[PDB]
C-alpha cells in the first residue's frame, strides 16, 4: 500500500532551565503504517522509563504518537530522539536543541 | 464555543503473530478522556480525564463490552475485506474508525460523523445527512449494499442524534472547569544569522488550547509563503499544544516582517516583530 | 459514550 513517513520533533514541555524539573518529548506525525520504533536519547544512550500516548490519527488516516521523559536539563546534557519505521532506509535522529 | 466528541479506533492485522491489535481513543475537543488497549493489562475501557473517573461500574462495563465488540467485527472485517482486495493472508492491514458529533454553543447538534478507512485511504463514510453512505471504491460498495439492507444509517443517525451529543453535553458540565477554558498563546520571537547576509526569524506560540491556532509571516504587508516553514501544532505533554513558523530573511531587513498569531483565547489577535 | 448499536460486518 502507500507508505507515509513520520515527521519527528524533540521538544521540551516547558522552556528550558538548567536544574529545574520537565519533560523531554519526541512527538511522530503524519505516518502510515502505525508501527513504529522511537527512542529517546541522553548523551547517545537509551533513556529507561519513557512512556508513550495511545495511537491516534488525523483527518488524512496517517498515525501520531507522543513519547516522553521526565528530566533536568543541564548544560552539558544532550538529548535525541531515534526513530525507525518502513519507509526509513535507517532510523533517524533528531537532536534537542533548546535555542530554537 | 462549540465542542465535539470524537472516538478513534484502530486495528492491525499481524499474520502469524497472533490476533489483531485493537486500539481506542475517546477525546471532547483537544481533551483525551478514554482509551482501550487490546494489548494492554486490564482489558477494559480505562479513565484518561479526572472527570470521567466519577462514572459507576454500569459505565465501564457497557463502555468495555462496546470497545470488546467493536475488536470482534473488525476482525472479522479485516478477514472479509482481504478478500474484496485479493489481498495474501501475510501481509499486515489495517482498518481505522472515526465516529462522533458536534455542538454549537448553545449546545444545539451541529453535525454527526462515522468515516472508516482500509490502509490508511477513504472506504466508505456517512453522508452530512446521515442517511446515506459514499463508499470509496467497487469493494466499498459490496459494503455499502450490506450496510443499506441493515439501515446502518439509520443506526448512526439514532446514536449520532441521541446518546453522543446527550452524553457530550454531560461531559461538558462534569468537565466545566476545564473543558470551557482557552489558554491564550504565550508568543515571543526568536533569530538566528545562518550566514553573513541571512537570518531566520521564528515565531512562536506555547501553553495554548484548543489546538487551532493560525501563524502567518508578512512582509511589507504581503503574505509570505516563500520561506515559511510551519510545523505541525504538537502537544506539550500537559494539555496544551505548541507551533512555530519561521522565515528566512536579508540580514538588516528583519523590522520588515510581522507575524500575526490568531488563536480563540486571545482577546484580540497578535502581531508580533523582531525589535 | 461509545455507539453499542452498529456492529455490522462490512
Amino acid at each position: 500500500m502507500i507508505q507515509r513517513t513520520p515527521k519527528i520533533q524533540v521538544y521540551s514541555r516547558h522552556p528550558a532551565e538548567n536544574g529545574k524539573s520537565n519533560f523531554l518529548n519526541c512527538y511522530v506525525s503524519g505516518f502510515h503504517p502505525s508501527d513504529i520504533e522511537v527512542d529517546l536519547l541522553k548523551n547517545g544512550e537509551r533513556i529507561e522509563k519513557v512512556e508513550h500516548s495511545d495511537l491516534s490519527f488525523s483527518k488524512d488516516w496517517s498515525f501520531y504518537l507522543l513519547y516522553y521523559t521526565e528530566f533536568t536539563p543541564t548544560e552539558k546534557d544532550e538529548y535525541a530522539c531515534r526513530v525507525n519505521h518502513v519507509t526509513l532506509s535507517q532510523p533517524k535522529i533528531v537532536k534537542w536543541d533548546r535555542d530554537m | 464555543g462549540s465542542h465535539s466528541m470524537r472516538y478513534f479506533y484502530t486495528s492491525v492485522s499481524r499474520p502469524g503473530r497472533g490476533e489483531p491489535r485493537f486500539i481506542a481513543v475517546g477525546y471532547v475537543d483537544d481533551t483525551q478522556f478514554v482509551r482501550f488497549d487490546s494489548d494492554a493489562a486490564s482489558q477494559r475501557m480505562e479513565p484518561r480525564a479526572p472527570w470521567i473517573e466519577q462514572e459507576g461500574p454500569e459505565y465501564w462495563d457497557q463502555e468495555t463490552r462496546n470497545v470488546k465488540a467493536q475488536s470482534q467485527t473488525d476482525r472479522v472485517d479485516l478477514g472479509t475485506l482481504r478478500g474484496y482486495y485479493n489481498q495474501s493472508e501475510d501481509g499486515s492491514h489495517t482498518i481505522q474508525i472515526m465516529y462522533g458529533c458536534d455542538v454549537g454553543p448553545d449546545g444545539r447538534f451541529l453535525r454527526g460523523y462515522r468515516q472508516d478507512a482500509y490502509d490508511g485511504k477513504d472506504y466508505i463514510a456517512l453522508n452530512e445527512d446521515l442517511r446515506s453512505w459514499t463508499a470509496a471504491d467497487m469493494a466499498a460498495q459490496i459494503t455499502k449494499r450490506k450496510w443499506e439492507a441493515a439501515h446502518a444509517a439509520e443506526q448512526q443517525r439514532a446514536y449520532l442524534e441521541g446518546r453522543c451529543v446527550e452524553w457530550l453535553r454531560r461531559y461538558l458540565e462534569n468537565g466545566k472547569e476545564t473543558l470551557q477554558r482557552t489558554d491564550p498563546p504565550k508568543t515571543h520571537m526568536t533569530h538566528h544569522p545562518i550566514s553573513d547576509h541571512e537570518a531566520t526569524l521564528r515565531c512562536w506560540a506555547l501553553g495554548f488550547y484548543p489546538a487551532e491556532i493560525t501563524l502567518t509571516w508578512q512582509r511589507d504587508g504581503e503574505d509570505q509563503t516563500q520561506d515559511t516553514e510551519l510545523v505541525e501544532t504538537r502537544p506539550a505533554g500537559d494539555g496544551t499544544f505548541q507551533k512555530w513558523a519561521a522565515v528566512v530573511v536579508p540580514s538588516g531587513e528583519e523590522q520588515r516582517y510581522t507575524c500575526h498569531v490568531q488563536h480563540e483565547g486571545l482577546p484580540k489577535p497578535l502581531t508580533l516583530r523582531w525589535e | 459514550k461509545t455507539n453499542g448499536n452498529a456492529f455490522i460486518g462490512k
